[PDB]
């Protein structure tokens, strides 16, 4: 027994409840509402009444841990949401909200459901309600598999990770129709909101995947790392791995030129366990990388700069993708480890023409208002406020370590020579700016003044971030009291 | 062990050694015979799904490179219209003091006018032309 | 005796010392810390020591309430901070967190001392940890009076508010020789981060103001709103102005046609008491209007649409615009009233291009997260999500009206008739947009559901806003326990 499934099949795609059976245990989902119908009576709508009503919520259960999940179906009426739609979404984020556990929702509408007139905005308004006020309580992932228009946009957005499917998905506010209408333009829909557009462009879309296949499979392993609720704790899974697996490969990694470049998951893959590293918008902001990790057999949160790509220069798009990785790691207690390499931020008039300040603080915000433990390895460089921002000591940092060939100074030796000497004779240059880098640009004095804890061999990196992660296990930290924050946006 | 390279497995007598490259959960990269393979692991479901997916073909563009940021090019390797292969670096940009080097992703040959010594004009010119 | 000071007046600008007695009152300023000293001992520094270290640090009094300040010097060493100077600083805000009082800072450093190293960067870091913790519990306001370069520009940007003088001030984050170092291109100071610039292109600053005499005497008009700290309730002062005043001008206000345009303003003012409007950023994103104004004595928060520009259309812009002022000013629990008029969202590649998904968000998540009273009222129309966005009754609302010839409709009447009747015979447009306009483009549908609570004589606007803001006083709703949030950066 195959029917009714063979017309959507045949357009090369799935079916809603086949990716549900695909993502959860093999027997372990149990529907929760599927005799509802609309009951609109308007526009010969009496008539065609449908028994699922368009939508497939449930409970499942992933590696023996509970979840709930929601499903559009793009057969029945497009997808549209509805006053009745929105009813059973609302009861089980009501009802994920009472027990500690997260939602997934895989969104396939084509849009509103004009037949109902004002009551899609009704039911719109409280699924955007309930996505706000949980949101820091429960994680919210969200993944798009086909058309996604109009207003229902919104609520992807305040999810805390969105993912995209690369040949029949594309989201955007407004149609093309609307776009030729008022300034002229013929764009097509995949050139407006297309999987490629959202990764690079926008920096909206957390990952693109090929097939949903791969989706569900990556989509679990996911899972895996996240924590039940806010009030839960850290899972630790069991691992073979020991922090006493040998790494002096990371002696070599650092070139002994400073202007030579390197790649810094050469840095990165050591510390971590084996075959453990989820990347989050690997195509966009390149000279950041930000994704979850495992160490010794605990996730937690990698936010490293990279000098491969423009120098590892902080930016826009790399200040907004690392606050709001820091500001979800910190909502659910997850430690963070970072990598320092910064020579400052990107020049330009475009960035201040855009809004720099805005958005460097942005960054600068979420490292200060966190209070998990964090750790800090500077490689090679650290200057001017890149410096401060990037998890400095003084901003209640719990252990900082140096590579015995970093430098932190206040800027680059040549700006330094050209303000502390005027007029001063020509040829200085030779005679100068060799002195101040040899005198001044070594973590000596840093280590003087008593901002980096201790200059350590690069191969104990593995042992020390082992000890320390596992004594700064049960830190208490409270910030004054708020009613809430008030973040540079 | 589990993420690590060496697996030793002995049916009977005979004994084999096989190597455990990566996987993304449907697809597993395990070495047999010093030669790289990828097995496709999945159960009935996903078996039986996965006809129904679209298959798309990538661009197979051999057309002129373009360098991805501004700088300056203070090095080069390859020669005006000679043979090129994959994996060859072809040039080098040093900006805000970094040399990076892009290199020749895959082709056979070159038709193309080198940008010269010291030209600090990038923005995303076209370095090298390939036809 | 005017001693010291001929040499900066005679460049046609003022001191420290002079603004500080400009803001306070005539005799109530305490400067606490005036005989401090770098003791840095290098790069032939050990000589040339300062009393007062180049800052002025103090309590005042303005308007017989309690406040904090400091204020940057010139003539002493550029304005650079040190190891020393945040020192006061940081005191200062520490002090003003115990007590319940707000800070106010005029900015006038030239950079870093590069003279103390590391030592500079030890105190930007721990002055943007002190803003960082403690914004949203006492209110910051920071000026900029020169210029205002290197990583000190940091920490205004965390501050609420930012203003600007017109002639000498100048803020950015990278000099325009780096610029011209790197891309080559010759730009002044004005040219680069001039005050115009970040009124209109950036967004970062708040106000601009002529002189510094006029800065001061707005300020103070400025702080007479503000409450004391986080917990204190909102200012009440004493005005003959009345709740029955009369207002029948507003019956007239609305054009008959649909097309034509009107200020917003003509609608505003009547409302809020006489001369009680203290605009912000008014150069920046017209379409849409934020500030503070007093109703029956007490202060309260205005955002309203302008259908003068761009016919009242949300866009990124607005949208942080106003997100920015509905957070602040719920953290600091003062009423919320907003005016409604938006036909959607601006349609056009450039947008989807530059994220309108994340930005356009944000207002909607302010307008959900907030728990203080709020009041809308509904003059022309309001259609797709904009409708739920600018703070619709599902969201939390208090109290919701509208105006005898609103529009509330899911959109425009011709997308509608074109999606209701695919293939329709010809000419359908005639027979079929009128009716649907009539019959379901006004605000009956949308009273019938319950959407809005009366359907009101525009004249009767005050009386129901002073009725509401006077029951709503002793309002307490608490959201679900949280960390924080995580809004979309
Ligand atoms: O020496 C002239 C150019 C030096 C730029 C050094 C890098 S480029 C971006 C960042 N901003 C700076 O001021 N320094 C770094
Ligand atoms: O009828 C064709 C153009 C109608 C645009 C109506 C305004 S323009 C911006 C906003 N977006 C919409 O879809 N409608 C409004």
């Amino acid at each position: 027994p195959t029917a009714a499934e063979d017309l959507r099949h045949k357009k090369k795609r799935l079916t809603a409840m086949e990716r549900v059976q695909l993502f959860c245990d093999p027997g372990t989902f149990r529907e929760r509402d599927a005799l509802v119908e609309h009951e609109c009576h308007n526009f010969g709508m009496e008539k065609r009444k449908v028994p699922g009503d368009g939508f497939i919520t449930g409970t499942g259960k992933v590696f023996g841990r509970p979840v709930f999940l929601f499903s559009h179906d793009f057969t029945v009426f497009g997808g549209s949401l509805s006053r009745t739609n929105a009813a059973k979404v609302v009861r089980i984020m009501e009802e994920a909200a009472k027990i500690g556990v997260p939602v997934i929702g895989f969104n396939d509408s084509g849009g509103a459901r004009i037949h109902e007139g004002v009551d899609s905005l009704a039911g719109y308004a409280d699924i955007f309600l309930r996505n706000t006020l949980f949101s820091g309580v429960i994680p919210q992932i969200s993944v798009i598999m086909g058309p996604c228009a109009g207003g229902a946009v919104y609520s992807p957005a305040i999810t805390d990770f969105t993912f995209m499917v690369e040949t029949s998905s594309y989201m955007f506010v407004t149609g093309p129709e609307v776009v030729s209408a008022v300034g002229g333009k013929l764009v097509t829909k995949d050139e407006l909101g297309g999987p490629h557009v959202h990764a690079t462009k926008s920096g909206v879309s957390a990952g693109t995947f090929p097939n949903d296949i791969v989706a569900m499979a990556q989509l679990r392993r996911l899972y895996s790392y996240l924590p039940l609720s806010n009030r839960d704790p850290v899972p630790v899974l069991p691992t073979a791995d020991e922090r006493y697996r040998d790494v002096s490969s990371l002696n070599t990694v650092v070139p002994t030129e400073v202007k030579e470049a390197y790649d810094m998951r050469d840095v990165i893959y050591p510390v971590i366990d084996h075959d453990s590293f989820f990347e989050i918008q690997p195509q966009f902001a390149k000279n950041i990388i930000c994704g979850f990790a495992r160490v010794e057999g605990r996730s937690v949160c990698i936010i490293a700069n990279q000098p491969k790509v423009q120098a590892g220069v902080l930016d826009i798009d790399s200040s907004v993708k690392g606050a709001r990785m820091v500001r979800f790691a910190d909502a659910f207690n997850i430690p963070i480890i970072t990598f320092v390499d910064v020579p400052g931020f990107l020049p330009g008039v475009q960035q201040e023409y855009g809004g720099i300040i805005r958005h460097g603080a942005k960054l600068l915000y979420a490292y200060a208002e966190a209070t998990v433990p964090k750790v800090t390895i500077i490689t090679r460089k650290a200057y001017g406020g890149a410096y401060d921002v990037m998890s400095s000591k003084h901003l209640r940092g719990d252990s900082n370590y140096a590579w015995p060939h970093a430098e932190i100074a206040v800027m680059g030796a040549a700006g330094a020579c050209k303000l502390l000497y005027s007029k001063e004779t020509a040829e200085q240059q030779a005679q100068r700016i060799a002195d101040y880098e040899k005198t001044f640009c070594t973590p000596l004095s840093a280590a003087r003044k008593g901002f980096v804890d201790a200059v350590i061999d690069p191969s104990e990196t593995r042992m020390r971030v082992c000890e320390d992660l596992e004594r700064l296990a049960r830190k208490q930290l409270q910030n004054p009291w708020k009613k809430h924050g008030n973040i540079p946006l | 062990k589990a993420s690590y390279p060496i697996i030793r497995v002995k049916d009977g007598e005979a004994e084999t050694v096989l190597q455990f490259w990566g996987t993304n959960e449907v697809t597993y990269g395990m070495q047999m015979r010093g030669t790289t393979f990828d097995v496709n692991v999945m159960s009935d479901l996903q078996s039986t799904l996965a006809h129904f997916v679209p298959i798309t073909e990538a661009t197979t563009n051999t057309k002129q490179i373009l360098s991805p940021m501004p700088g300056v090019i203070v090095a080069i390797k390859v020669q005006p219209g000679q043979m090129v292969v994959a994996g060859e670096e072809l040039l080098t940009l040093e900006a805000m003091k970094m040399r990076n080097k892009i290199h020749a992703q895959a082709d056979g040959k070159v038709k193309e006018v080198k940008v010269k010594l010291g030209a600090t004009v990038e923005d995303n010119e076209v370095l090298v032309e390939l036809e």
